[PDB]
């Protein structure tokens, strides 16, 4: 239900 | 069961970790094999409780970007 970030 | 990981970016500035915000938490969604993230034992389903000593429950993407993509990163993991 929310964001995705690649680090 | 709380652990701390202290990560070092690779030669290209990357960690190999994908994080996902899903109702009431930040979780590890994918760890690239043979990355700094895999070397400190991060795995799918790990919950990230703190990033650089700050509680990150409910953080927006902007806040995470600011903190994580503004060469040491620390996370508290459950």
């Amino acid at each position: 239900s929310h964001w995705v970030x690649d680090i | 069961g709380i652990r701390e990981v202290i990560l070092c970016k690779d030669q290209d500035g990357k960690i190999g970790l994908r994080l996902k915000s899903v109702d009431n938490g930040i979780f590890v969604q994918l760890v690239q094999a043979n990355s700094p993230a895999s070397l400190v034992g991060l795995r799918f389903g790990d919950q990230v409780l703190q990033i650089n000593g700050e509680n990150c429950a409910g953080w927006s993407s902007d806040k995470a970007h600011k903190v994580l993509k503004q060469e040491k990163i620390t996370m508290t993991i459950r």
